[PDB]
């Protein structure tokens, strides 16, 4: 072996530090495993010059990479595929570290008192808190307090929390400062999920930044997409990000994580995914696992199969730094080079901060049962605080007198949050004019120059603009007309779904393609300019999705949250995959008012239909948002007519009420010759829950010879007027129940009454008896209204386990088994 | 204000708010029994003494954990003059005779 | 720049082309990216020896180099922690290649013939079949042939499939070898969501191997852990892998994706967390990504935030293959790779196929609208089997005769296919013995020689023998008595789910732990050995499930169908988070035997009643089950005491019958010491749907005083009759429904006749009026039982938009106001 | 069987099937009409052909993809004798007197 050799097996072992030196680096506080801790070089080669460009001692090039990589941070880097990110990461970590100032020694050790004072008095005055004990994971709150200090330095504006519960009353008052007293106002509960906005000042800064925590259930992770949505819309107010004039990006989320949840949880993977996409991304999030190495009573190795709880951020190439959580100063030092790298890259970065849980997982649990060998361990561990305290007094960084300043300053916060908590036990219109509708379509021909158009697009452009001075404006055109004239009004408007922007049953054409450059126009964007040049202050985000539901729907409810004056809208490919985002809808969208004062607008988008496509492109599960609803939780819908779609969603952005709204959209019936509207039906109309025959209303129908009503919603009503047209049939009247909640009570009884001879009433549907209106209508409506609803039968398909039958001719006999039992 | 001096918080929750300064001492501190209360964690239940013997106003501190700053600098004992900032813990005052 | 220069600079060259080679290997067939295709070594080093142990000139190292990561294989392996790992896929990449011989160039060919003529077939005899369309990705067919014949060349027993639409009937005919008057049968279809078996032969070996596809929905990714549980069942019953004498996993997943599904489906990550778990590991499972660039009109940019849509296989340090799909000799070496890797380290590989989507997504799409410069580059793209024809001509690899041969063979099939479809169309007791009791209770003390029971556990322990015995036997020991004396009987018993060994309540210690080694203990599998020493067949696989809902269910589901002989039950940690797994519910556990005829006899453990523990700690959702529910379904059940949920799991395990079953389960009710059973009522009695209050069936209690009959299901009945027996209120019955699905109407009727003098009928429940049984109960009772239950009325909490209150206060009221109401 | 050969299948998917072989050309292929119809994706339309001349009985490849083995071997064109195995495409055959 020569000098040839020796020099190849040093950069062979500096490779190996950078790529694998976190295998060894001592990050585990407990130290739970044993056998934790090139070689062609010996003793020899210690004080041999390599060239590293400059000639480096062996001795010196090891003492650097076992510093940087083998200490108390594990770092993971080489993974990433951009070289500059890799560089950027390598200079850093490699470089000589600046020990802290006795300052900031004293202001972390001043963040751990504060931490474990809390965390005393709450484990100590109330009983049913050892499930939310912050305990032996302390060091989370200077690390939390750097990341926002970094975004301080940075001059950013608010840094936005998600959080699961453990520590969250810790963090509300030590992260965002909010007071004991309206911490502690009652007696897990509410306070752990509810969110919360406070104002942090740098201490040894100039800055200030804004600081909240949003809402979240006990679903671990479900909040991830919800957080993102919000920062987002954060971003687009202040005119930073994406949609914004600068790249600062200046709204950071901060996402806390436990080490189980981060790796079980699909959502996780889900939310990483948008973090570089141009309709989701927020300049990249801050993540912090709380890595306790344990999740209730199940060990690492029954939650993983991976090294690392981090491991699923090697999906978009994220660096990652496991850090002691016995070191609050590398915890510290970590969470300010994480916010600088996601500064300078716009990309995700995770710290796992590897700790342990110092209680059982809740009251009543003695976790040596199932962890004997992990709590033994523990038993025998000290405090963070007293570490620490004992760290700084062996380095010489403090004196004696100054450690006890700080038990002095420990003690003192201990009788501060006991005697205060103590105190406070003993005491419009919708309607648009002509010239709104044909500017929307004149818009749609007004082109940028030498754009060229695809063929089969060009008379969809055309038809726009016949359409809105001629009439006949179908479903599509309809959904333009009132997103175009909320923009032009002035408001943002964010449209998104799987394919969104042209739309799956190609009726949309928000974006049009140039046939020879792939250059985009979106010509409701022209609605943003009033015609004398100045803007409306309204915009059209237009996007299409990623192939995801639950984080896609997570992401436009914490959207409509970040910002109650946008109208946001999500479009399911088919209502069928909304099931999807199950969690979303059950958690947030349907429940957060009632159990947070959490509001919030958003628009979810369900084609739905019986037209014999089978089980999964049928039914968005009508049933299940009607079993959902309780007064003034959510408006569902589902418009027969492109008017009424118009005047619903005009009402839903303009009405000052944020509460969300369910539609049910067509598919076979946006091309339906007879589902469209008149002009008139635009400048002259409302949004009608109820609606009754045009040849009643407009025409020379008598109600008075009818005797059988058919109540029904959705496309039926066409074929059941159609039979009716065809058999020549004025004994029978169809009337649509437009708005399925809150059930329409008195324009029902004012349509029913106009009908003085009905012997029969009968609820008409496509979907199974289980199934659509029916279980609900068929309860409620005989209740509500007994005398006109006592005696109701149901017209459906039968009940089934499925939302229909899997064969186009079995769906074809149902239909026409309904038409005639209807006319029977 | 004959012969007083008035502490106005520049930074801070409380920003705003004025203390008179006219005692021979004036404690300053996370105490709620303190002639100044600094209600922040960063605070420690006694950090600081303002006093005034003779004609000079001296800021002392007596023993926080993040200590007391004159113009941006720490100290354990400094004569204050008209329109320097004091730094306890996050607060910012403004000494004004 | 001397040698030392030079030599270091190779070094770390070879470095870059391991890590980066992949960045520049020519592995999109389209092009599509102009811009795609160490340097301080120059002309003058080609011929320079460096050391690699040989000394090899650079030219030589850059030719390895290049044709190992360069070419049409982008290699990704160097994130892979374990170094073995590394070294295996190193050796067998950078080394000399033998090229395949004639033989297997034609075997090839022969694959592309039989794929393009059904594509061919297919698009022109049926007009909707655009969107399952595999034109532009024929080359997957010889790659999945390559994987099932390496898998034979192993002797491994079977491989199953899993994947979408696309191609589906091609895999089908060519893999899993179908004929057409099976396929062909009907006129998408169910046939795309099918099940299917057979046999595939190897044409140069001497093996056979099973070959089998899963059903699915439409719901993109969901059969993902469907097909981990479904092969992991297999196994043990194969006695392969994990669970059995082997380390073969002879049962191998072979999951096909889309590019844009595999990285928004937070699934995906779920069920590649679950491939090293010992509950759920399957040996390794190989992927085939179908990569098109495209998900219906959205571009990769829209769709994922990293480089390559396989990424999110770094979470679990997958080896990834991206390979040209033009290129199908390296596509079947790739597969062949993929399966040695597999066998060896039993970990899941990857394999990117890049190929292409000739057509539009579906019928009436022209996909030039949205994406112009992808379709005018495909345009102009021949075929996968003429270009590979003309590839073997030029290489002389074939003689113009063979390719001849080749065209001949190809019209033959073409031929074949088109007229034969056209020829088609043109033509037992639940009760134990006490001797059982006794003996599960014995179990529980039988421990290991030396085995250090935890003091909290020892009570539990003795408590179980004591209960065997003696009676008033608890409701975690009466699910173990059912558990265990089926395994005694020679069932496999298979329980997961989350801390489900010790149990979320700390009630069921199905596992116990030794308090000074850590040491294991299952007291139920002493159940699977007789007296005599011989084996009664039976098992108990009982495990802590990842923190995961979607992919634990989906798993189990699977797994229930793999082996309809198994007891498989997952357990909730609290019925609250099962909403997560709403996609699996709804797509497979409620509706498969109707949309496919596949049954499952999957068990569900919904923890469920209101505690005042907030919304997310007290509903399962009864009410989305019950809606769900259709005749012969599920069974849905919320049984009130030990005995009754006893002989409803051995009801279950025993019937012959494959249906999901969902159980309600208790918390509080687990330690309610009126929730006891009598050891009389496990020996001499069966499951009741319908139960009396015990003064009526075993007491002194005068049925014919009784005016008020209250019917209601769960724990609310104990607070209903400790009232009742406080106030001695003889004038009112309270009657319990167990079995809520299929509702027991003759039971009901005759239980109810037993009342002669009943005025007035209730419907008791703790959820709010639009939650609980009452929804479909209030409208179906009346109907089915118009002589018993016309007049019935509700007594429940109000209609809420949240399972419950936040507030415990709130709870406690509400719950004194349903007894209060009861008994007013 | 006076003068004649049967041919066994022993691996495909009609295992067990018996082809007599008495004519003096006997067409095997995926061909419908085949006198011996070897259905697979594997064997071609006209596949191979079993020729009886005088007292030897011979297999003849007619221009197939996959080709024709005579014990594990290719070939254009092979005399048959007892016991010998015949594979066209996946399918094997046993060739006997
Ligand atoms: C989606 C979901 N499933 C299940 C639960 C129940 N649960 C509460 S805590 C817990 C374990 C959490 O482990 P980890 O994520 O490591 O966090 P830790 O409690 O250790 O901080 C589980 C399964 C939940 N809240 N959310
Ligand atoms: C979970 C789910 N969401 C939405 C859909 C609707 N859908 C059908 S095809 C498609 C795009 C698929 O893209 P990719 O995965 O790349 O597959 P490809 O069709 O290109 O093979 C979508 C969104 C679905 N079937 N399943
Ligand atoms: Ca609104
Ligand atoms: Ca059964
Ligand atoms: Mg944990
Ligand atoms: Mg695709």
């Amino acid at each position: 072996d020569s000098i040839e050799d020796k020099n190849a097996r040093v950069i062979e072992l500096i490779a190996a530090y950078r790529n694998r030196g976190h295998l060894m680096a001592d990050i585990d506080p407990l130290r739970l495993d044993n056998t934790r801790f090139s070689h062609g070089l010996t003793l020899w080669d210690l004080d041999r010059e390599f060239k590293v460009v400059q000639r480096k001692k062996l001795r010196d090039i090891l003492s650097v990479l076992r510093d940087a990589y083998c200490r108390h941070v594990g770092v993971e880097y080489t993974h990433i595929l951009e070289p500059e990110q890799q560089r950027w990461i390598q200079e850093r970590v490699e470089t000589k570290h600046d020990k802290p100032t006795v300052a900031e020694q004293k202001y972390i050790l001043s963040k751990l008192n504060a931490a474990e004072a809390f965390e005393t008095f709450l484990q100590t005055k109330y009983v049913g808190q050892k499930r939310f004990s912050l305990e032996g994971a302390e060091t989370v709150i200077p690390m939390m307090d750097a990341v926002i200090d970094q975004c301080a330095e940075h001059g950013l504006d608010e840094v936005v929390i998600a959080m699961p519960h453990r520590g969250r009353l810790n963090v509300l008052a030590n992260i965002v400062g909010k007071p004991y007293s309206q911490i502690f106002s009652e007696f897990g509960d509410v306070k752990y999920h509810l969110g919360a906005t406070g104002t942090y000042i740098q201490m040894f800064g100039d800055n200030d930044i804004e600081v909240s925590l949003t809402a979240n259930p006990s679903h671990l992770e479900a909040v991830d997409p919800v957080l993102e949505g919000l920062v987002r819309a954060k971003q687009d107010l202040l005119d930073t990000g994406e949609e914004g004039s600068d790249n600062r990006f200046s709204v950071v989320p901060l996402m806390l994580h436990g080490d189980a949840a981060f790796a079980g949880q699909g959502v996780v993977a889900e939310t990483l995914n948008l973090a570089l996409l141009r309709g989701y991304r927020t300049g990249g999030t801050i993540h912090i696992v709380v890595n306790n190495q344990i999740g209730f009573t199940t060990a690492p190795t029954d939650s993983r199969s991976s090294e690392y709880c981090t491991d699923v951020a090697k999906m978009i190439g994220a660096p990652i730094f496991h850090v002691n959580g016995d070191d609050p100063e590398a915890c510290a030092w970590v969470a300010r080079l994480a916010v600088d790298f996601r500064q300078a890259f716009k990309k995700d970065v995770v710290i796992d901060m590897l700790c342990y849980r110092r209680r059982g997982h809740n009251e009543g649990d003695d976790p040596s049962m199932t962890q004997p060998y992990m709590y033994d361990v523990i038993d025998t561990k000290r405090g963070s605080r007293k570490a620490y305290t004992e760290a700084l007094i062996g380095r010489g960084d403090i004196s004696m007198k100054e450690a006890e300043d700080a038990l002095r300053d420990y003690q003192g916060q201990l009788e501060r949050v006991f005697n205060e908590v103590r105190e406070l036990e003993k005491h419009l219109a919708t309607a648009v004019d002509k010239a709104m509708l044909q500017r929307i379509g004149d818009a749609h021909l007004a082109l940028p120059e030498g754009f060229t158009v695809h063929p089969r697009v060009r008379p969809v452009l055309e038809k726009r603009r016949e359409m809105a001075y001629e009439g006949r404006i179908d479903w599509a055109f309809a959904e333009l007309l009132a997103l175009g004239s909320l923009i032009a009004e002035g408001k943002l408007v964010r449209l998104s779904g799987q394919d969104t922007q042209r739309g799956t049953f190609t009726q949309r054409h928000a974006v049009i393609v140039d046939r020879k450059t792939g250059e985009e126009f979106t010509p409701l964007q022209l609605l943003a300019t009033n015609p004398d040049g100045t803007p409306t202050g309204g915009k059209f985000l237009v996007y299409n999705s990623a192939l995801s539901e639950f984080a896609a729907v997570g992401f436009e409810y914490g959207y409509s949250v970040g910002n109650p004056d946008a109208m946001v809208l999500w479009e399911a490919q088919f209502g069928d995959f909304v099931n999807g985002a199950q969690s979303i809808i059950d958690e947030f969208i349907s429940s957060g008012e009632a159990k947070w004062g959490q509001l919030s607008d958003v628009v979810l988008l369900l084609p739905h239909g019986h037209e014999g496509q089978g089980p999964d492109h049928t039914s968005g599960r009508i049933e299940r948002f009607l079993q959902l609803w309780a007064e003034g939780s959510m408006t569902i819908a589902m418009p027969s007519t492109p008017a009424n779609y118009f005047h619903l969603l005009r009402r839903h952005g303009k009405d000052g009420i944020q509460r969300p709204l369910i539609v049910f959209t067509p598919k076979s019936m946006l091309r339906n010759k007879a589902a469209v509207s008149d002009i008139r039906d635009f400048t002259e109309s409302k949004f009608r829950s109820v609606l009754e025959e045009p040849m009643y209303t407009d025409g020379e129908g008598d109600r008075n010879k009818v005797t059988r009503l058919l109540l029904t919603s959705g496309k039926i009503y066409y074929e059941l007027a159609a039979r009716k047209a065809k058999e020549n049939r004025e004994d029978v009247a169809i009337v649509r129940i437009e708005q399925l909640a809150p059930l329409p009570r008195r324009r029902l009884a004012e349509t029913l009454d106009r009908y003085p001879n009905v012997k029969e009433k009968f609820w008409v549907q496509e979907e199974p008896a289980n199934q659509g209106a029916w279980p609900s209508f068929g309860l409620t409506l005989p209740e509500i209204l007994p005398d006109h609803f006592t005696g109701l039968k149901r017209i459906s398909r039968r009940a089934m386990s499925a939302p229909s039958s899997g064969s186009s001719k079995v769906h074809a006999v149902e239909q026409q088994e309904i038409l005639d039992t209807a006319f029977g | 204000p004959s012969g007083s001096a008035l502490l106005v918080v520049k930074r801070g929750p409380n920003a705003g708010s004025r203390f008179l300064l006219d005692q021979p001492t004036t404690s300053a501190g996370r105490h709620p029994d303190s002639d100044i209360f600094l209600d922040d964690v960063t605070v420690s239940r006694r950090h600081a003494e303002f006093r005034l013997e003779g004609g000079e106003f001296q800021v002392v501190d007596v023993g926080s954990l993040n200590g007391t700053y004159v113009n941006r600098e720490p100290v354990d004992s400094a004569v204050l003059a008209n329109g320097d900032e004091v730094q306890i813990g996050k607060f910012r005052l403004v000494f004004l005779t």
